[PDB]
């Protein structure tokens, strides 16, 4: 879909980041408020059957 | 992979009527997401629409261990009665086999009707009959057979195929194909029949009451190809045939008719005869026209009409049904020599001309209808080399019809890629005459070749190397026959081949029966070399 | 397909919408209560014959409703004209989309049909049915045009293409391969059904109407009404001419900033009026800003909105100056005493700590008046030189220089005069320079006053100059382009004392900013005391007085009396004094003392005594161009931590707040700039507030939202400023990776001046709004008419392009944006060419018409992209006595290749001036004058230039100091826009050299004689190149085409569609109206018969004589049609020959081939035919082409000749060639080709035709 | 500036539109001027007023006789849809049927609508006055 | 090669900048 610059902080510190297992997208569409910044028109999707 | 995974932390933390594969998703370098490891659930679901057995083929065979192991001993019997009632039933249901292996008793008329699909041929009319399979299954008297065997005809053209059991109907036929089909042989072979299963009683007359045949021809070229083809017939049979045409002094061709069964013609050295008293048409049956759209484009319409008015009326045949009724056609065609007339016309056209022609001189006529780079299909595919021998396994393994040619530009070429063939199992001959042999027998399926004899018409053509000048390269896919099936030229390019790509791309823009922008649009196929 | 398909599934979930409630919908119900319809019972294919026939007949009746006897409908709905139509006829025939829309609609519905008609006929089978269902759905797009009249059905195609796909590949699967059959049309079926739901009732709306500032002025006639309609019929009679000629009086004085008052009018029709006046002085200022925010995003517009919108803005920022003014007129002084004596205290210890001597005035004679008077007198007369036709006004102004050259000595008397009495002026004119982004004042001076104020302006800078009053810290100087003095700058980084090392918490900061309103908050009393003390005091009140002068603009007049006059000559010297004020505000005494050091020994720019005074505090670098300033401070931990601690002492910060809000270069990427670590960016904020703090906001003010800081520290790998347009990157070489040693453009590689090894790197970049201005100059090239000649643009499009390269040398090489920019706006200019030749786009054009240089016909365009030379473009002939010749000769060279970077030439420079001053020091002991023998080696090498040193005016030129401030301050007195202002010929010299560039384009292009081929030069009989000469900067459009026209009017440049003209055989492709207008001038009076006629005439008259030679016994000369000349379909024979006994023939050959064998079959006739040709660059072939003509022509029954046996002669007139093709008999070919050669030499037709081409081209020789 | 039709020096008439397939261009600067018009320099500029855009175009018996063979085939209070409910009830009489949607439609294309909810007593008072 | 001018990103490898530049010689 077409789309509906980020300075170095305090909090976006790569050295205190531990970068173990690389993180993809799914991982933000399962889980939308853990790993997302500025999350807002998702939708809860169902868990399990 | 791990280059691609530090890029993509790295970038984290930091008209067309086709597609594009710019547009694609899915491109990700995932050990676990490339193999997904998609479900076969229980060995019982099936995945929809993709075909059954192919799906118990391409299964992982480990639930069938974990059933082998957790059935009871009487059912690995009840699984097998299960699966030989399953193999009865698809007996049951096979008994859709194809022509090639089955019986001609048992031949139902979808078989017949897929059997005319095949060698595109279709007819109009009613109750048209079952044509010819081959030499061994066909229905014609032996002596003639033997006749058609010295002559050397192995396979019957479709016209053949469709005309001679018409012909023997005694019916009216309109055949459109073009000449060089087999069309001469297609109206003589019944007439042949016609003439040499006579009865001696009726063959004896004390004077020459005409012809038994009239063989019509616009130009003087094709007359002399029927008559020659029409003697070498004639000849083993005993058949006089006499030529009344141009080109020849006056006195050889009147000396001929002092002599007095077949006359083929020119229309106005016929008229000529038949407005001075030089042949009679008292015992003539048989008439035939080929190429009468080139009658009508040279214009001897009044002068044929006028070659009908000297036809006696008494044969011909009513205005009814009854003339394609097969039965009652097929009995009088039994009753020897006082049948109704039978009239053949072939055509490439049908202008309203001919339309005319067919109103006044034929009654109820059956239409069988038949039917390089012009006319040859040709298909491309952009490549590396190093693509070549993947794809050429693909093409083979869909399956071909034997023999195939395969080409190449240099003869090492030839041999290794003949034996890479030979190793994936396949019958493959290198390029003397043996090799043609074995190919035509069967034996050999595949001729590998150099630009570098006589060969059969072939369904497929692969050029593995693109000929390096247009010229080769029309000859080469020229290999499919010079008429009948179309059949197909596959070329492997690749960007040493850019020489040749403007001319390529002509000689496919130039066939009606063929579809390529990969080579329409390519940068190279512009501008002339 | 897969992800396509679902797309649009997700696309119709998430645009799912409720339906809104509404009456139940019947509309077969109503028709079925009309007794005009009737109910019965029909089968499916019947109905379907019905519907298509009344569709059928109901679009005949819609194309013969308008009498249209000429189209044709057929029965496949297809719609075809009979014949070839006319300009009216045209016109006639303009329907709707929705009657093509529903005629392939119907074509569509009535192939629906006509497939089950095939069905039920017994030709086919059900299962070749469903085939042929499923291809129709499937390929609607490639069956039908329909595609053409909707542009959204596109979305409708695909969708259906790629339900295509899935169902093969799930139906081949197994035994199946390929081959034609799924039969699953409802796919495609449902999809049609959809589309025809949206379709119907608009093409039910078309049918059903088918066959059955101008808001401000309704709002003024709103507001007339509402005047005129109260009053009564008495009133009414009156005040319809009483009302409006002071109704616009109004406007027009409120528009003139007067204030309106008139005796005799009742106050609430005066109210009415001003609110009138206020509600459109309100729409006006909102369609200004409005039109100025249009224009400012590039959105392009007609050239008379930007001239009255710069018009419109003009006259409101006059009412904002005429309100300013009148509030420091109102609010009196806005300096304090207290802060007015510190600095004027301050300004005489720093003149008593340099024991400074001020400028005295020229009692009688300096010796070097006639000096400073001639060099103001060519600074006049340097704008001047532009053009050589001037205004009146200005014609007075020449007058006036000349009238002072002429008598030196009473202009010096006047100027000293006008100095020593004169205090009042003549009003001074403003007008601004259309900037896209920025608006700029010009200002237009009395030329009287203007010469002694340019004689003002170098007597004070020759005696600044010599007085020592400027630091060198301020900049720009007269020695340094600002390129060098980023260059110096970067050096000044490097050489600091262990400036790198940050191991106990070091911190490096870097300032830029600017002094916000500099030149619109002097007070002109403050300058004048100021002024006083470095100057004479009738020479000050001349330079205060001067400001106090009336400003007008065409109907505004204002006085001026806070702010200085910026456009003045001398005003160059009120900006650089003052700014030194602020180095005694910002810098402090001491360490200005520092800096400038002893007045007996004065340091050098960026140099200091020892080390210890250099670090021994932590402002220890400074530099100030004109307004922005850029300052180096170095910390210790302790000093850093207490600086910080002064700073939250009284702005504390308990939520962190001041990181959002830092300004940060969003140019370079995130490790690149800088990190916002929470002590840097305090510090930061620390650093600006003890600047801000030294500067009081009365005197001048500097913003935090203009300024940047980069902070260097342990958390922070690099370094960042913008200066003189430049991004620059300090990054160290130990706080990165290895030795690796790639060389890159635009990187400066950093060493010590001791130790001489790399200790850093700099990068540069091309800031944003260099890029915006450049993109501002291409809109501006853009914004050419259509009657002005491509020369013209292209000469402005080099003039950019030499004015950005020059300047930005090696950081273009460095940014790839810029590099993208510059290649999207040559394509846009040469489109805008190639739209001005033909309104049609073509396929190809060859970059050749753009970049041959000028003296070969061309434009002379230069070159930044990769632009290749296709192959069969560089091919060129000749034709000889012996036959055609043909020969063959790549990436055409670009600007950046052609110039030498910065650090090189600084290199080279330092080298070569080193070298003439070891020279000149051993000549001058050997008692030598250097000569040009000892400087031949370093010619046109270094900053500046060797040449100045060989010029006529060094005595002259020596004594003009100051004059690169100048330079850049006269964009404020020339209403023109001034590239190279950062540079002067005279002083530096020529800093490039585009000779070989030209030199590399003739040789790129495949010579002169490859060129030529293109530029229909065979055509003029010129034997050489070098003899001709053009008639005279720039070529016409006419001219140019004319030219070019045997490379434009080609088949592969406009594809498809060609034309033959009338009375000739010139085939035009496409259409080009400037072309045909000289093809007919120069084709007039039918030439191209004349010519044929002419030729066959001649070759009678060469058949005539020699008559026994060859056994020719009669000689005919054939009726030739007056229409044969330019048929070329078919031809016929021209000149017959009767042979006398019989002639022997041979096989055909060309006109140059001697190989011929004879054969046996003797004829008696033979036919000579002429044909002539027009061609083009791609084909122009003569030997082929008759050839080609004669097998074509002896090869068909549509052409007419006598004889089997004859020769076909084709002469090419478009490049002068000749050949023949065809039989020859015994003693002809040598006899023909004499002939034919004595013709192409002598014939006086083609001689009218060449000398034609010659008056239509205006090349001589 | 623009140019007039007497500033082109040596424009000729249209002798024929084309030949062989190939559009010939008629030598005069007539059709150029009635699409656009000439600077003083010789450019061209062209009008630009196609809204419509039209992207096809861009790129090429008597009545008493009626009446008495109606009450012929009609019986009284019938209507004459219902004749022809009756007389279609392959029918029974094709012939008359077919005869009487001849009359009926010839009475039609007369203008007058609505013949087929009339009954006989209505269509002999129209026979009658 | 319809025209279209193309960008120099990543087009240069071997190629320089003071590289093909040339000085005049004194004249006379």
């Amino acid at each position: 879909f077409e789309p509906l610059d980020e300075d170095w902080n305090e909090f976006n510190d790569i050295n205190k980041i531990i970068i173990r297992q690389p993180i993809r997208t799914e991982y933000k569409i399962a889980f939308p408020y853990l790993y997302n910044n500025l999350p807002h028109h998702v939708h809860l999707t169902w868990y399990h059957t | 992979d791990k280059s691609k995974e530090l890029h993509a932390i790295k970038e984290r933390y930091l008209f067309v009527f086709e597609w594009d594969a710019s547009e694609d998703t899915s491109i990700d370098y995932n050990p676990l997401y490339k193999e997904r490891h998609q479900v076969q659930l229980l060995g019982r679901g099936f995945i929809a629409g993709i075909d059954l057995k192919q799906q118990k083929r391409e299964q992982s065979r480990f639930y069938g261990d974990l059933m082998e192991k957790r059935r009871t001993l009487e059912e690995k019997e009840q699984e097998e009665a299960r699966l030989r009632k399953l193999r009865k039933k698809e007996a049951k249901q096979r008994w859709d086999r194809h022509w090639s292996q089955k019986k001609l008793d048992e031949m139902t008329d979808r078989d017949w009707r897929i059997f005319r699909e095949d060698y595109s041929i279709t007819t109009k009319g009613g109750k048209i009959p079952n044509p010819i399979r081959s030499w061994k299954d066909s229905s014609l008297p032996p002596h003639i057979l033997e006749v058609i065997d010295k002559c050397g005809y192995k396979e019957p053209t479709p016209i053949q195929r469709q005309a001679i059991p018409i012909g023997l109907q005694n019916r009216d036929i309109i055949g459109v194909a073009e000449t060089g089909s087999g069309k001469t042989a297609a109206f003589l072979i019944p007439l042949l029949v016609w003439i040499t299963t006579l009865p001696k009683i009726d063959r004896i007359e004390e004077s020459d009451q005409g012809p038994y045949a009239i063989i019509l021809a616009p130009t003087r070229e094709l007359a002399q190809q029927i008559e020659e083809e029409t003697i070498k017939f004639g000849k083993p049979l005993g058949i006089r045939t006499v030529a009344v045409i141009g080109g020849i002094s006056r006195e050889d061709q009147g000396f001929r008719l002092r002599m007095g069964e077949i006359v083929i013609a020119t229309p106005g050295r016929l008229i000529d005869v038949l407005e001075n008293r030089y042949l009679v048409l008292s015992r003539c049956t048989y008439v035939v026209l080929d190429e009468a759209d080139r009658m009508i484009d040279m214009g001897f319409e009044p002068d044929v009409q006028k070659i009908l008015e000297h036809m006696p009326v008494s044969n011909q045949k009513p205005d009814t049904d009854e003339a394609e009724d097969p039965e009652k056609m097929l009995a009088n065609f039994e009753s020897g020599k006082h049948k109704y007339r039978q009239t053949v016309m072939f055509t490439a056209t049908m202008p309203p001309a001919v339309e005319r022609l067919a109103r006044s001189y034929l009654r109820r006529p059956a239409v069988v209808y038949i039917g390089p780079h012009e006319r040859v299909e040709q298909k491309v595919f952009l490549m590396s080399e190093s693509e070549k021998r993947k794809k050429l396994l693909a093409i083979l393994e869909q399956g071909f019809d034997p023999p195939i040619i395969i080409f190449v530009n240099q003869k090492k070429g030839c041999d290794v890629l003949a034996k890479s063939l030979e190793k994936m199992g396949y019958n493959a001959c290198t390029l003397r005459e043996f090799a043609l042999s074995n190919l035509k027998a069967g034996a050999k399926d595949i001729l590998v070749a150099t630009d570098v004899i006589d060969i059969q018409d072939v369904s497929m053509v692969v050029n593995y190397d693109m000929a390096k000048n247009i010229e080769d390269y029309i000859h080469r896919i020229g290999r499919t026959g010079r008429a009948g099936k179309s059949g197909v030229a596959i070329t492997f390019l690749t960007k040493e081949d850019s020489a040749v790509f403007y001319e390529l791309k002509q000689a496919i823009l130039e066939s009606p029966v063929s579809s390529p922008p990969e080579l329409a649009n390519h940068p190279d196929a512009q501008h002339k070399p | 397909s897969y992800q396509k398909l679902l797309k649009y599934y997700v696309l119709n979930a998430l645009k799912h919408r409720p339906p809104k409630a509404q009456k139940k919908r019947y509309l077969f119900r109503s028709f079925k209560a009309t007794k005009f319809f009737q109910s019965t019972k029909l089968d499916w294919v019947e109905v379907g014959l019905q519907v298509c026939r009344q569709g059928y007949n109901m679009l005949n009746l819609l194309i013969h409703r308008k009498n249209l006897n000429y189209l044709h409908l057929d029965y496949n709905f297809n719609l075809k004209p009979v014949k070839t139509l006319t300009t009216k006829e045209r016109k006639k025939s303009r329907f709707g989309n929705a009657f093509h829309l529903c005629r392939e609609v119907l074509r569509l519905t009535k192939l629906v049909v006509d497939s089950h008609v095939q069905y039920r006929l017994g030709n086919v089978d059900a299962f070749q049915l469903a085939d042929g269902l499923q291809y129709i759905f499937a390929h609607v797009g490639q069956l039908t045009g329909m595609y053409r009249y909707k542009y959204k059905l596109m979305r409708q195609i695909r969708m259906c293409k790629d339900l295509k796909h899935l169902i093969y590949y799930r139906f081949n699967t197994g035994p199946v391969g390929k081959g034609p059959g799924c039969g699953f049309w409802a796919a495609g079926w449902r999809v049609w059904l959809f589309f025809m739901r949206g379709i119907t009732p608009l093409l039910e709306r078309w049918l059903g109407n088918l066959l059955a500032s101008h808001f401000d002025l309704e709002l003024r006639a709103a507001v007339m009404h509402d005047i005129l309609d109260m009053m009564p019929e008495g009133i009414k009679q009156n005040k319809a001419r009483t009302i409006l000629q002071h109704l616009s009086e109004a406007w027009r004085c409120w528009k003139a900033n007067i204030p309106w008052k008139v005796p005799g009018l009742p106050t609430p029709i005066e109210n009415m009026i001003l609110r009138y006046v206020k509600a459109k002085a309100d729409w006006w200022t909102n369609t200004a800003h409005y039109n100025r925010e249009r224009i400012r995003r590039g959105a392009t517009v007609d050239k008379t909105v930007c001239k009255k919108n710069l018009g419109r803005l003009t006259r409101l920022y006059l009412k904002a100056e005429q309100e300013r003014q009148h509030n420091y007129l109102k609010d009196g002084p806005y300096i304090t005493a207290e802060e007015a004596v510190a600095v004027y205290t301050t300004t005489v210890h720093w003149l008593e700590s340099r024991r400074f001597s001020p400028i005295p005035f020229p009692p009688l004679s300096y010796k070097h008046d006639t000096k400073l008077l001639i060099l103001a007198l060519e600074r006049l007369k340097e704008a001047y030189s532009v053009k050589s036709r001037l205004n009146q006004s200005q014609r007075e102004e020449l007058g006036l220089i000349e009238q002072a050259y002429d008598n030196p000595h009473e202009a010096l008397s006047r100027i000293k005069r006008h100095l020593l009495t004169q205090r009042a002026f003549k009003e001074v004119g403003i007008e601004f320079m259309d900037l896209y982004s920025h608006l700029v004042p010009v200002y237009d001076v009395e030329p009287l006053e203007k010469i002694t104020d340019a004689y003002l302006d170098q007597y004070l800078w020759y005696e600044a100059d010599k007085r020592r009053l400027f630091p060198p810290w301020i900049k720009p100087a007269d020695t340094e382009p600002p390129p060098l003095l980023v260059y110096k700058w970067c050096q000044g980084i490097n050489n600091l004392q262990d400036v790198w090392e940050t191991s106990e918490g070091e911190c490096n900061v870097m300032l830029e900013s600017r002094f916000e309103k500099m030149y619109e908050k002097i007070d002109l009393t403050l300058l004048n005391r100021l002024l006083r003390l470095i100057v004479d005091h009738n020479i000050a009140d001349y330079m205060t007085a001067k400001n106090n002068v009336v400003i007008n603009y065409k109907d505004m007049n204002h006085t001026n009396s806070y702010g200085i006059i910026r456009g003045l000559q001398f005003a160059s010297f009120i900006v650089q004094y003052y700014g030194l004020v602020m180095d005694l505000l910002v810098l402090g005494l001491h360490r200005a003392s520092e800096m400038a050091g002893p007045p007996q020994m004065p340091n050098d720019f960026l140099s200091f005594q020892d080390i210890a005074t250099e670090a021994a505090h932590p402002i220890r670098l400074f530099c100030r161009y004109i307004d922005r300033i850029h300052i180096f401070f170095r910390f210790t931990a302790d000093e850093a931590r207490d600086l910080i601690q002064r700073y939250l002492t009284e702005h504390p910060d308990p939520n962190n707040e001041n990181i959002v809000g830092y300004n940060n270069k969003k140019c370079w990427p995130r490790d690149a700039r800088m990190r916002l670590m929470k002590h840097d960016v305090n510090l930061g904020r620390a650093v600006f507030w003890d600047i801000k703090n030294r500067l009081p906001r009365s005197v001048t003010t500097v913003q935090w939202e203009n300024s940047f800081v980069s902070v260097y520290s342990k958390d922070n790998p690099n370094l960042l400023f913008n200066m003189c347009g430049f991004e620059c990157r300090i990054l160290p070489k130990c706080r990165t990776s290895y030795e690796e040693f790639t060389h890159k453009d635009g990187v400066w590689n950093l060493q010590n001046e001791v130790t001489k090894e790399r200790t850093a790197q700099c990068f540069l970049r091309v800031d944003d709004e260099s890029m915006q201005r450049f993109h501002n100059r291409v809109r501006q090239i853009l914004m050419a008419s259509g009657s002005t000649t491509f020369t013209k643009i292209v000469n402005k499009w080099n003039t950019a392009l030499i004015g950005l390269m020059t300047y930005f040398r090696e950081a273009v090489v460095n940014t790839q944006e810029l590099l993208d920019l510059l290649v999207k706006c040559e394509n846009k200019i040469q489109t805008r060419i190639k739209i001005g030749l033909n309104s049609k786009m073509p396929s190809r054009f060859p970059p050749v018409v753009f970049y041959t240089p000028k003296e070969l016909g061309g434009l002379g365009m230069l070159s930044m992209g990769h632009v290749l030379i296709p192959q069969s473009d560089l091919r060129w002939s000749k034709q000889t006595d012996v036959g055609i010749t043909h020969f063959r000769s790549q990436l055409i060279p670009n600007l950046y290749r052609y110039i030498q970077p910065w650090e090189s030439e600084f290199i080279d420079s330092q080298r070569v001036w080193a070298e003439y001053a070891l020279k000149r020091q051993e000549a001058i002991a050997q008692n030598r004058r250097l000569t040009l023998e000892d400087l031949e080696d370093s010619w046109d090498r270094g900053i500046p230039r060797i040449n100045t040193l060989f010029q006529k005016d060094r005595h002259t030129l020596a004594y003009d100091k100051g004059w690169r401030v100048r330079t850049d301050f006269k964009q404020y007195q020339v209403l023109k826009q001034n590239p190279f202002w950062w540079t002067h010929q005279r002083h530096d010299g020529k800093l490039w050299n585009l000779n070989n560039y030209r030199t590399d384009m003739i040789q790129a292009l495949g010579g002169v004689e490859g060129i030529l081929e293109h530029t229909l030069f065979k055509g003029t009989y010129f034997p050489t190149w070098e003899g001709l000469f053009w008639e005279k900067n720039q070529i016409p459009n006419r001219r140019f085409t004319l030219w070019w026209s045997p490379t434009i009017n080609r088949a592969n440049v406009y594809v498809g569609f060609q034309v033959q003209l009338d009375l000739t055989g010139i085939f035009m492709h496409g259409k080009i109206p400037t072309l045909k207008i000289s093809l007919i001038q120069i084709f007039r009076a039918h030439l191209w018969q004349k010519i044929h006629e002419s030729i066959v005439m001649d070759l009678c008259q060469v058949f005539d004589q020699e008559l026994d030679a060859l056994e020719i016994e009669t000689v005919q000369k054939e009726t030739i049609h007056p229409r044969k000349s330019y048929k070329m379909n078919s031809s016929c024979a021209d000149i017959l020959l009767f042979a006398s006994y019989k002639w022997n023939v041979s096989r055909p050959s060309l006109l140059a081939d001697s190989k011929d064998v004879m054969d046996s079959t003797t004829t008696q006739k033979y036919w000579i035919d002429i044909q002539l040709r027009w061609g083009d660059y791609d084909s122009h072939d003569i030997e082929r082409y008759a050839r080609a003509k004669f097998l074509d022509y002896t090869t068909d029954n549509m052409s007419i000749y006598p004889s089997p046996t004859g020769v076909l002669i084709a002469i090419d007139l478009a490049y002068n060639l000749h050949s023949a093709y065809g039989n020859w008999f015994p003693g002809s070919k040598p006899l023909i080709q004499q002939a034919m050669a004595k013709i192409m030499k002598a014939n006086p037709a083609l001689y009218v035709l060449r000398e034609r081409i010659r008056k239509g081209l205006q090349l001589y020789s | 500036d623009i140019l007039a039709s007497e500033d082109v020096e040596g424009q000729e008439a249209a002798t024929l539109p084309s030949e062989g397939g190939v559009r010939i261009t008629p030598f005069n600067l007539q059709e150029e001027m009635e699409e656009g018009h000439f600077d003083a320099d010789g450019n061209y500029f062209l009008n630009r007023d196609a809204q419509i855009r039209d992207s096809w175009l861009d790129n090429i018996m008597s009545a008493q006789a009626l009446l008495e063979g109606l009450l012929e085939l009609l019986l009284p209070r019938e209507t004459v849809a219902g004749a022809l409910r009756r007389l279609g009830a392959q029918p029974s009489s094709p012939q008359r049927l077919d005869r009487l949607s001849g009359l009926a439609d010839q009475m039609v294309a007369r203008g007058n609508l609505g013949v087929y909810q009339e009954t006989r007593e209505r269509l002999a008072m129209r026979l009658k006055g | 090669p319809t025209g279209e001018v193309l960008s120099l990103v990543g087009k240069l490898e071997g190629t320089r900048m003071g590289d093909k530049a040339q000085r005049t010689k004194p004249q006379m």
